[PDB]
């Protein structure tokens, strides 16, 4: 039940890491 | 094609830029029946020269202002205006 | 009255199929 | 005779079809520079509005010197000055009005004032009814005689073009005549009339024993009895035993333990000194006689590698433009004014003013007021003369076109300054924000964490509060001023001065200064700059100085004149000095004001919480805004009731322009036609056609009722706030 | 309305009995006071209050003053066009002059 | 690019030439106006939609009309 | 304009002196 | 290429590009090579999209309550103890704050519930975490089965035709009967079966409503006479929620009150009422132009759709505290205003959506023949006098109402409170002799939000009726919706369009719901903390409104962290701060406007090209500054935001120390 | 002056157009003369995370402790790591060869291909990782 | 429709649309709006800030 540290840095950073590249390929 | 002398001039930063060279370039060319100073779109003032004169810019709308609103009142109605495209070939628009 | 691990998990495991659903969605509508 | 409105334009006296015509009117009736092409015309219309206004403030200083010896308590006051208070607005007891004349003190009731009005009657020694009276009566006098001259020098004397443009003569004359001599009377008037009336007075004897300066002059003895020196009536001016003087002429350098005010020997020879000066250095242009410097001579031999032709052809331009001139002037004066706002708080120049917190606090925020308005006017006319009278013949490779050709290396340098000033000072706010609201308070920007001393200021200050004595001066007697330092010398039972310590709190607030200022700058800079001609618009100066746009092409041009500029830079301005004021009315109440306590202490009215408050924007909103706000929100039902209505009358103004400043006039113009229609089904359509104000119009008014309402809210606050706390 | 007289009203004494005053006769407020006890006041606040209901009994509070007001507008409107008709085009043909400059 | 189109309700004043900034419009003879020439638009694509040419016009309500479109860098002034 | 500032004035005269008893 | 939906947009060099492509993404109907049935399909789907994703939402609202929550301990006492939301992760958190957010007896930083859904669920019949954990289980089935819906009916042979599309009375009928009386009554029959026994104190499930007893008649009346049965016994005074002491054997009642102990409507009055409505609306599901012109255009429908929503959503936030239906919530006067100020401002946006598709609709789908002397083209011939009896109307409510209020204000400043202007409710008086009491401020106040109500309607209108065509500009249709300008000519032409319309009114709307909300918390603030003669004596003259609300009640959401140590309330001083700052950031776009910023890019430009270690890096698309339109409604959203923010964060700083 | 043309927005500056100056820039690794684009990419790498490493464990909330050095190499890892992803993602959209200018006449080749940039970016991480790396180390074994 | 006669305006796209409007001189060319009318009131053309306006139509 430590799932707060392994997801919440998870799906901040790297989600809107991913995020934010998926849509600069998307935008060119 | 496109022959002249530039006006003497001492170099500003309003000039062309970099897309002037890769995209595209205005030229004016015009003949003077004296020498005198004028000022340019760019900034400052410039001293054109005897006869012929050819001046680059970066848009068309900076060489018809300067053909429009400052060689008409001195007297000179003969400047053509050309679109001259990054190859070296150039077109007349005037 | 405390949820063990299981059903935790067990829900997560569910939770990931929407996840696929709403991919296949989207890639679909453009 | 003058009943043809619009006649001072070609395309106004035609006559009026829209409202648009009645606006204009009112916009361009001052413009002098459109109404015709001469310039002598243009000159002795100058020469008419100057003597015009010179009318008007010599009948408000009438005005406000009769309205001080009719309705004032100021003989009571000059009696006891630490026991009455300063007091003018006697209102009429009417509907409800009545109730705003405060106790003032000793039976009196009325208004008190802080204009300082008291204070510079006190200076002069005028202590006499008759004295008040013969003083507005010949200002109103001088005020008629003034009106008069500006309708002869006009109308029946009207100079020449060449007699203007006489630049050195000009020069010459308003600096010796107008300024030396002017001085040096002042001096006069101070040594044989003021300095005896002021030392009769702290000696204590009456207010309306004092005699007439008519004895003063006739007699020598006097002044011999009050001044040792004084008895030789043959002064050794001549024989240069000045040294025989310094009873009257000292350099003590400090504050009076009497009164909390500057040595009167100290400003007699300091204004004196001035004179001197004045006098000495007005005779270097050549008038007339072939001696001296001249214009061209001196700054055409400026020059340099870099400035290539120097300040060559500046001269004509200087001479031949009017709105260059006034924008020089104009920055001169509003930074004039700022250093009077600075410098006077520090060294207190009148008797009995340093214990008045609220005429201090009073003078300073509004000649810091004053100051920034006129360089916002200085920037803007600079901008009227670059896109007016601005000539490519004249200026070739000189300044004006080296600035203009890198103007564009000007602005970006100036704009990347401007960002890292926001970013490394205000985010160490919202960082402070943050590192408190979190718990860890061992990271904030502050004295108890990691800290960012004001280390150079510091310096400065040791090196100017121990300057007395050494090589540099060693006839001073004391530091300049207590600010640099020094033991809070209280007189009466409150401190007129003490040291103003330094800290983290203060260097970030200055650097604020520092961006706002560097960004308002930037602002008006470009504006001026690029007010002839840029990338987009080529042809911006033919457009003129104040129009709307260009169209909604090239993408949207909206607000690019050098009119909107200004506009913009006023908010910004605005800005500044509301940060400015909050500054040292904040710093003066924790750290400098106060009431002296018998064990050595001082209680400071806001117990000193700058150090620990001032770091946060919650800080600010809960320790300055909320909690001095209490004495203008519970004023209500008191004498100090009008602060309150005030305050809220100026917030609901502020609400206001945003009407006007977040709309624009298409729907406006709709809605008109929608009512016009509504008055013309009754037949009852004016002959003038109703038509929404332009734009530029409406951002004016916007911009106006704006900064109405934001001046005035702050006013109040201050006002109220002061008052209360005595 | 609900509630009562300023007259039997207690704590409306209490209030009237420390006023300040506006003209500078000393007895210049409490005659208001007599001139409001005609009204009603209620227990909390102890203030006179209009009606906007239109009583019979009532109608001196609100009906009255909208009658003065109507007449004092409808008299200054009608005299404002009485104005413009007469000197506009049926007058002197430019009205613009008209409207700038009056009698 | 932005689109003109000139109704054939203008009297050729000729201002709408006159006041274009980048010279977009030309006078061309047409009989159909009792001055027997109307505007014409032949370099629609250097247009930058600054609306001169309409605020030029006299003619009740505006023969000539500008449309905003799509923008390139011709039309929006791009000078880098 | 001057005819309207005495107009203004006259009337607040006029309201200022039925309001003064 | 992108936007891949376009062509103008895909040949834009510079950076407005990307603005343009994200701004019309949803705009299905410019879309290039669009048909008719495509649309509907899309638009399908999207439904689809939007409904799976509030499923979702719900369904991460009882996982995240029912892992990390109190529910237990809450039900245990449902007065003394404060529900908790979700608990907190903030590596960036402090040791202090750390222990001072450890609040409700929790073992941790945890945030607090100021919705009200504990109470929701108590009554509803939950009783346990695993009863929301089963909850959210099927939540998340559900949503899952409805994306999987959406990409099925997309499907060649799965896609429904435009015909099918095109019954709108036919699918109108459907959904008013099933949708509703089925809903209602599945409802109802879920209220009888385990709510209210659940209430009873006797537990049911799922696995003993099969042979569970709701009521001893058996059903037998439902197909015949006598349903006065089951009435016969229905609760006492002394009963106690969640406890068999005094529980009755009625099932469908009409008694009505309020019951004493928690402070709600009867589970029986509910359940009655939701039968009536089911067996009302099955009975009633059988049974000029406008009605077609309905049926024509999207945009009607949705402008329809969206005013009656907001009109239902003032009624439902109107009387969630008028008639509260949940057990223990009239207790807890936190979640009460939050949800009242919540769904007012959310009816409030529905209202300015529902003008604005409609002004969409009469530039776009609107046709003169078609719609010929119908109660549409009335409305068209007479804009001008409408419009001008609202400015009559608004000038005569507010001129009047201003007057009133700083006239009071200024005659108690002066010391003499005594002869102030004060106008008695009397009509609501009466209605509420023939609810809470009702002065005079109350009677100012109700006549403000009217005016304002009216001044709104005003712009609204007023764009809506000159969107097709004006006197500057006799041909607005074909410059379309959204414009920025026509230009400085003709006298300049600013701020014009039915948008911009739009644009104003936001205002209007957000200032009118600003001050009904203000009214209420301060009137029920003052009611709550024991002293009422406040709010009668100090709301006459707007003076007392600051030195009494919004200074007087922002001291301790203020004092969040001070100098001296920090308080459980200081997220909510840092949310109040970052709210004042969100509203001032948008004066930036409001005020200032393109052409000064494009000028200052240009000069931005000129610098990167011309230094060393940069030229290097080049951009892709060309810099602009932000369109006109971009301007307004950026600053329209950071406005609208910073507001929101504002007050929330001041509503529930003001009210929790309260409680 | 001038600087080769007027009519060109440039001026020949003693700022920018002064032999030192030029001479300083135009050894610089990013312009240099003589090498591969790899290199170039290390050695900017190393030069900017050498800098990078400081101030995060100067400054750190853990800068007391000596957890502090850790923590910065950390981060000046974690920010290469952001840069180089910059680099990659910006590789492929195949931006344009840039011109020569007043201060660098002759401008390096590498910067204009897709191969190029990746390759720099490719240095550039390692250079960079290496860098806080070696800084932390060096912090550590000085203070002993 | 002569010279010195009343008109009232039936264009809908016209400033003076439903107003009367007094003739001043019409022509025998081949123009489609020969027809030129004078109005005491003025349009709105012109530049913004400008105080007059048109009074002529064809
Ligand atoms: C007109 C639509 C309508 C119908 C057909 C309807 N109600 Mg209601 N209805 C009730 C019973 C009812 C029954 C038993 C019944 C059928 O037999 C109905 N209703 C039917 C009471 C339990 C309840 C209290 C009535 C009350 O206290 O007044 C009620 C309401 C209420 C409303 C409203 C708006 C309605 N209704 C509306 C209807 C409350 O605010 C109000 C409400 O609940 O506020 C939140
Ligand atoms: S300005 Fe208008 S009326 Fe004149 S020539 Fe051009 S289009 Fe025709
Ligand atoms: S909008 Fe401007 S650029 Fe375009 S045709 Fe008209 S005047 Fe010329
Ligand atoms: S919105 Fe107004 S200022 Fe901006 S381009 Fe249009 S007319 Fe000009």
């Amino acid at each position: 039940d430590i799932l707060p540290a392994i997801m919440t840095p998870l799906v901040v950073l790297i989600g809107g890491g991913a995020a934010m590249t998926a849509f600069f390929y998307y935008v060119e | 094609t496109l022959t002249g002398q530039t006006p003497l001039f001492g170099g500003s930063t309003g000039g062309l830029l970099s897309s002037a060279e890769t995209e595209e370039k205005y030229a004016i060319t015009w003949t003077s029946p004296k020498q005198q100073v004028f000022e340019m779109p760019t900034g400052g003032a410039a001293v054109m020269n005897e006869g012929e004169n050819l001046l680059y810019l970066a848009r068309k709308e900076q060489c018809l202002a300067l053909g429009l609103r400052q060689l008409r009142t001195k007297k000179i109605m003969d400047y053509k205006i050309y679109r001259v495209l990054p190859d070296g070939s150039n077109t007349l628009l005037h | 009255m405390e949820l063990s691990d299981l059903q935790i998990v067990i829900a997560l495991v569910v939770a990931l199929l929407p996840a696929l659903l709403a991919l296949n969605l989207g890639s679909a509508l453009s | 005779v003058a009943g043809k409105p619009g006649h001072f334009n070609k395309s106004l006296s035609k006559g009026p079809q829209t409202t648009t015509w009645i606006w204009n009117l009112h916009a361009l009736a001052h413009d002098f520079d459109t109404q015709t092409n001469d310039l002598e015309e243009i000159s002795r219309k100058i020469f008419s509005a100057h003597f015009g206004h010179l009318s008007i403030i010599f009948v408000w200083i009438s005005g406000m010197i009769f309205h001080a010896a009719r309705f004032s308590n100021y003989y009571a006051w000059l009696a006891d000055p630490l026991g009455n208070k300063p007091s003018a607005h006697v209102v009429w007891p009417i509907v409800g009005q009545d109730i705003l004349n405060a106790d003032v003190g000793n039976g009196f009731r009325g208004v008190q004032i802080t204009s300082g009005l008291f204070h510079i009657l006190r200076g002069a020694g005028m202590t006499d009814p008759g004295e008040l009276y013969s003083a507005a009566i010949g200002a109103l006098v001088a005020a008629v005689v003034m009106m008069y001259a500006g309708y002869y020098h006009y109308h029946k004397k009207a100079p020449k073009l060449e007699w203007f443009q006489n630049a050195e003569s000009t020069m010459t004359h308003h600096l010796i005549v107008l300024l030396g001599l002017g001085n040096l009377a002042w001096t006069g008037h101070l040594i044989h009339v003021s300095l005896p009336v002021n030392k009769l007075l702290d000696s204590g004897v009456a207010p309306q024993d004092i005699p007439i300066p008519h004895e003063f002059l006739f007699d020598n003895g006097f002044m011999a009895d009050l001044y040792p020196s004084f008895a030789q009536g043959l002064m050794p001016y001549f024989t240069l035993n000045w040294g025989a003087y310094s009873d009257f002429l000292t350099f003590k350098g400090g504050l009076d333990p009497t009164t909390g005010g500057l040595w009167m020997t100290d400003i007699a020879h300091h204004h004196l000194a001035l004179a001197v000066m004045y006098i000495i250095a007005g005779h270097m242009y050549r008038t007339n006689w072939g001696i001296g410097h001249s214009m061209k001579e001196i700054m055409e031999s400026h020059k340099g590698p870099f400035t290539g032709e120097g300040h060559k052809g500046l001269y004509e331009v200087l001479t031949t433009s009017w709105h260059a001139q006034l924008a020089i002037n104009l920055a001169t004066w509003g930074s004039f004014s700022i250093i009077v706002a600075h410098h006077m708080y520090a060294m207190p120049p009148y008797p009995y003013l340093a214990t008045d917190y609220g005429t201090q606090l009073n003078l300073f925020v509004h000649h810091m007021w004053i100051g920034g308005f006129l360089i916002v006017g200085g920037a803007a006319h600079a901008a009227i003369f670059m896109v007016r009278d601005y000539d490519p013949a004249v200026n070739q490779n000189n300044v004006l076109d080296r600035m203009l050709r890198h103007r564009d290396t000007i602005i970006s340098h100036l704009n990347w300054v401007c960002i890292f000033l926001g970013f490394h000072s205000f985010g160490l706010y919202i960082h402070n924000d943050n590192m408190r609201s979190l718990g860890r308070p061992q990271d904030m920007f502050s004295d108890t964490a990691i800290q960012l001393q004001p280390i150079f200021s510091q310096w400065v200050q040791n090196l100017q509060a121990n300057v007395a004595g050494t090589i540099r001066a060693p006839l001073a007697e004391g530091a300049s001023s207590l600010a640099w330092g020094g033991d809070p010398l209280f007189v009466g039972g409150k401190v007129a001065m003490q040291h103003v310590s330094l800290g983290t709190a203060d260097f970030m607030i200055h650097h604020i200064h520092a961006f706002q200022i560097h960004v308002t700058v930037l602002i008006l800079i470009k504006g001026v700059l690029y007010a002839r001609s840029s990338r987009l618009i080529p042809d911006k100066a033919n457009l003129g100085f104040r129009f709307p746009c260009d169209g909604p092409g090239r993408g949207g041009t909206c607000q690019s004149s050098g009119w909107d500029h200004i506009f913009l830079g006023l908010f910004w301005m605005y800005n500044c000095i509301s940060i400015v004021n909050f500054h040292f009315f904040w710093k003066m109440q924790s750290d400098v004001w106060g009431a002296a306590n018998a064990n050595g202490g001082v209680n400071y009215l806001t117990a000193g919480n700058w150090a620990q408050s001032s770091i946060t924007i919650n800080g600010w909103l809960r320790d300055f805004l909320w909690a001095q706000s209490v004495q203008v929100i519970n004023s209500y039902g008191s004498a100090l009731s009008a602060y309150g209505i005030l305050f809220l009358g100026a917030h609901f103004i502020w609400a206001f322009s945003l009407m006007f400043l977040f709309s624009g006039r298409g729907y406006w113009q709709e809605l008109i036609e929608s009512i016009v229609w509504a008055h013309s089904k009754l037949k009852i359509a004016p002959a003038i056609q109703p038509r929404a104000m332009s734009i530029t119009q409406g951002r004016a008014v916007g911009l106006g009722h704006y900064l109405l309402g934001g001046i005035v809210t702050s006013w109040s606050f201050y006002l109220a706030r002061i008052l209360a706390l005595g | 309305g609900g509630l009562v007289p300023c007259s039997e009203s207690p704590k409306f004494q209490e209030r009237a009995a420390k006023a300040r005053n506006t003209t500078a006769d000393p007895n210049s407020g409490q005659k208001r006071f007599e001139m409001y006890s005609s009204a009603l006041c209620g227990p909390e606040d102890g203030l006179p209050r209009i009606i906007a209901g239109g009583p019979m009994r009532r109608a001196g509070d609100f009906l009255i003053p909208g009658l003065f007001f109507i007449y004092i507008a409808g008299g200054i409107g009608n005299s404002s066009r009485n104005y413009q008709i007469a000197n506009r085009k049926k007058n002197a043909k430019n009205p613009a002059m008209g409207e700038i400059i009056i009698d | 690019s932005h689109t003109v189109k000139i109704y054939d309700t203008c009297i050729g004043c000729t201002q709408c030439v006159r006041a274009c900034p980048t010279d977009v419009l030309e006078m061309v003879p047409w009989d159909g106006c009792k001055a027997g020439q109307i505007a014409s638009s032949p370099r629609t694509e250097d247009c930058v939609g600054c609306k001169r040419c309409e605020t030029a016009c006299p003619t009740d309500f505006l023969s000539i009309r500008v449309y905003l479109g799509a923008e390139t860098t011709r039309s929006m002034g791009l000078a880098y | 304009a001057p005819v309207i500032a005495l107009v203004f004035f006259t009337l607040t005269a006029g309201f200022l002196v039925e309001l003064n008893r | 290429k992108f936007p891949s939906f376009s062509q103008d947009l895909a040949q834009d060099p510079t950076t407005r590009r990307i603005w343009y492509g994200i701004a019309t993404v949803h705009d299905f109907e410019t879309h290039d090579g669009m048909t008719e049935e495509n649309l509907y399909q899309k638009i399908f789907a999207t439904h689809f999209g939007h409904l799976s994703i509030i499923f979702l939402w719900s369904a991460g609202h009882l996982f995240h309550v029912a892992w990390q929550g109190n529910f237990e301990q809450w039900i245990q006492d449902p007065l003394t103890i404060r529900p908790i939301a979700h608990a907190i992760w903030d590596p960036h958190l402090g040791d202090a704050a750390t222990q001072a957010f450890t609040q409700a007896g929790a073992s941790g930083p945890v945030d607090l519930c100021y919705s009200g859904l504990y109470q929701w669920w108590y009554t509803i019949g939950m009783r346990t975490n695993g009863d929301l954990y089963i909850g959210s289980v099927f939540l998340m089935i559900v949503a899952a089965v409805m994306l999987f819906a959406g990409w099925l009916h997309l499907q060649p042979k799965f896609r429904p035709s435009l015909a099918w599309f095109r019954d709108a009375e036919s699918q109108m009928n459907h959904h008013l009967a099933v949708l509703f009386g089925a809903s209602s009554l599945g409802w109802t029959g879920h209220l009888i079966h385990v709510a209210i026994p659940e209430a009873r104190g006797q537990h049911v499930g799922w696995d003993n409503f099969l042979s569970t007893m709701p009521h001893p008649a058996g059903l037998a009346p439902f197909f015949t006479g006598r349903w006065g049965v089951y009435a016969q016994n229905p609760d006492t005074a002394g009963h106690i929620f969640g406890t068999s002491e005094g529980a009755g054997t009625a099932i469908i009642t009409f008694i009505g009150g309020f019951h004493p102990q928690t402070e709600a409507l009867w589970l029986t009055d509910i359940a009655h009422h939701h039968l009536a409505i089911a067996v009302m609306y099955i009975i009633a599901g059988h049974m000029k132009g406008l009605y077609d012109t309905y049926n024509e255009s999207l945009h009607f429908q949705l402008g329809f759709h969206l005013a009656a929503l907001g009109v239902i959503t003032s009624v439902v936030a109107q009387h969630m505290y008028s008639l509260p239906s949940y057990a223990f919530i009239s207790q807890d006067h936190v979640t009460q205003a939050a949800l009242y100020t919540h769904h007012q401002y959310i009816a409030g946006i529905l209202a300015i959506g529902a003008f604005a598709h409609g002004g969409i609709f009469f530039v776009r789908d609107y046709d003169p023949e078609r719609n010929k002397n119908n109660v549409l083209a009335r409305a068209l011939e007479h804009k001008e006098a409408i419009i001008s009896h609202l400015s009559w109307v608004s000038m005569f409510s507010g001129f009047h109402t201003l007057g009133v209020y700083v006239h009071n204000d200024t005659v108690v400043a002066f010391g003499t409170p005594e002869k102030q202007i004060l106008v008695e409710p009397i009509f609501a008086q009466w209605i509420q002799a023939a609810f809470m009491s009702q002065g005079p401020g109350d009677f100012l106040v109700h006549h403000g939000i009217a005016f304002s109500l009216h001044v709104t309607v005003l712009i609204c209108v007023k764009g809506c009726l000159d969107a097709r065509g004006s006197k500057l500009m006799p041909d607005k249709k074909d410059f379309g919706y959204s414009f920025p300008c026509d230009g400085p000519g003709r006298g300049g032409t600013c701020d014009i369009s039915a948008w911009d319309s739009f644009y104003l009114a936001f205002f209007w709307m957000l200032n009118t719901i600003g001050w009904i909300v203000f009214y209420f918390n301060w009137k029920h603030l003052a009611i709550w903390s024991g002293n009422e003669a406040q709010f009668n004596t100090n709301s006459t003259y707007l003076m007392g409104w600051l030195r009494d609300y919004l200074w007087g009640y922002s001291a301790q959401l203020i004092n969040g962290y001070t100098p001296f140590g920090v308080n459980s309330l200081s997220v909510w001083a840092w949310i109040f701060l970052l709210g004042h700052l969100c509203w001032a950031t948008g004066f930036l776009f409001l005020i200032s406007w393109r052409g000064y910023w494009q000028e200052l890019i240009e000069t931005l430009v000129w610098a990167h090209q011309r230094t060393p270690l940069a030229n290097l890096v080049t951009w892709k698309d060309k810099p602009v500054a932000l369109s006109i339109v971009q301007g307004r409604l950026v600053g329209l959203v950071h406005f609208a935001v910073g507001y929101y923010v504002t007050y929330a964060a001041f509503v529930i700083g003001a009210t929790a120390p309260l409680g | 002056k001038h600087g080769g043309d007027p009519l060109v927005g440039d001026l020949a500056t003693p700022v920018n157009s002064s032999g030192i100056v030029k001479a300083w820039i135009n050894n610089l690794p990013a312009y240099r003369k003589g090498m591969s684009a790899n290199a170039r990419g290390l050695e900017i790498g190393m030069a900017h995370g050498y800098y990078l490493y400081g101030p995060f464990a100067t400054s750190g909330p853990i800068r007391g402790t000596t957890m502090s050095l850790v923590s910065g190499v950390l981060s000046a890892s974690a920010v290469v790591i952001v840069l180089s992803v910059a680099i990659q993602i910006y590789s492929s959209v195949s931006s344009a060869k840039p011109l020569p200018s007043v201060t660098t006449a002759d401008p390096g080749s590498d910067f204009g291909t897709k191969e190029g940039w990746s390759a720099v970016g490719s240095g550039f991480l390692i250079g960079g990782c290496g860098g806080a790396v070696i800084a932390g180390v060096l912090s550590y074994a000085i203070a002993a | 429709v002569q010279r010195g006669s009343k008109v009232r305006i039936l264009r809908p796209e016209s400033y003076w649309f439903r107003e009367i409007g007094t003739v001043a001189s019409v022509d025998q060319s081949g123009i489609k709006y020969p027809v030129i009318v004078r109005f005491d009131t003025c349009n709105y053309n012109g530049i913004s800030g400008t105080a007059a306006g048109i009074n002529t139509n064809n």
